[PDB]
């Protein structure tokens, strides 16, 4: 969740 | 502790998301209306300029909705108190399993018993026009409406959801969480906040908290019928890709 991570 | 709470999450609830429930309800009661094929390509030329069969493309537009919403969930998160300090793991386990629930009871707030407002706003889609689609495209929208029509009958407003998607998020029976206490106790502390504010705010709903409570479930099987029907669109539709946010968070649901 390379994006979600990204976001947080 | 947590006086507090209440306030700094509505106030992060209204300071995050472009779309709230006072804004939606005036704009709703002029938009452009998306009713037929016609007045869809003038609002793709108008209005979604910078977002090709029509379903596909009208489940495109629905998509980067998504995106810019869990953008403005992760920073509603992070100014839950106590989230930031949660394992940054945990925290991808929250958002993975709580965004749809929380837009989904967010996206209530622009609905209506004939159709939703669109491009912030600056448009309106009909309920009629969504049911014209062809499958599986047409069902992905009506359960929608027919979540919405039930929520909003409950009459919340923004700072009743603002806790009810703050305990949507702190939820601590998300699969694979790496400390089920810490959050457990996040979760207690708001939804007892929550439980004394709907008494505040709604003296005369003696039973809007078991409710919403019920609200939450009902989510939970709604987000589910909709994961699988994305599934059947993204294996048989070849023209239907999943934004790369979404298909992380689509990854393993069941
Ligand atoms: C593909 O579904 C999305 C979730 C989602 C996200 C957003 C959604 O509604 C957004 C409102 C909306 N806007 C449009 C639209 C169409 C053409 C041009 C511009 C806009 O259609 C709708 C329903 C809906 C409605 C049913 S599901 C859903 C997802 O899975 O990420």
């Amino acid at each position: 969740h390379q994006l979600l991570r990204y976001l947080l | 502790d947590l006086k507090s709470l209440a306030k700094r999450i509505y106030e992060a609830y209204l300071k995050n998301f472009n779309m709230n429930k006072v804004k939606a309800r005036v704009i709703l009661s002029p938009p452009f209306v998306i009713h037929d094929m016609e007045t869809l390509c003038m609002a793709e030329k108008t209005l979604v300029a910078k977002l090709k069969e029509a379903e596909v493309r009208i489940f495109h537009c629905c998509q980067c909705t998504s995106v810019e919403t869990v953008t403005e969930l992760t920073e509603f998160a992070k100014a839950i108190p106590g989230f930031a300090n949660l394992d940054l793991n945990d925290q991808v386990t929250l958002l993975k399993y709580g965004v749809y629930e929380a837009i989904f009871a967010m996206l209530s707030s622009v609905m209506n018993k004939d159709g939703m407002l669109v491009a912030y706003g600056n448009g309106f889609i009909t309920r009629e026009f969504l049911k014209s689609l062809r499958k599986p495209f047409c069902d992905i929208m009506e359960p929608k409406f027919d979540f919405a029509m039930k929520f909003n009958a409950l009459e919340l407003d923004d700072s009743d959801i603002s806790l009810f998607v703050a305990a949507i998020i702190c939820c601590g029976d998300r699969p694979g969480l790496l400390n089920v206490g810490h959050i457990e106790k996040m979760q207690e502390g708001i939804v007892h906040v929550l439980r004394l504010h709907l008494q505040s705010n709604h003296p005369d709903d003696i039973f809007l908290f078991p409710k919403l409570l019920q609200k939450m479930a009902d989510l939970r099987q709604l987000v589910t019928e909709h994961a699988q029907l994305v599934q059947i669109i993204k294996k048989t539709e070849s023209d239907a890709a999943l934004h790369p946010l979404l298909q992380e968070i689509y990854r393993d649901m069941y």
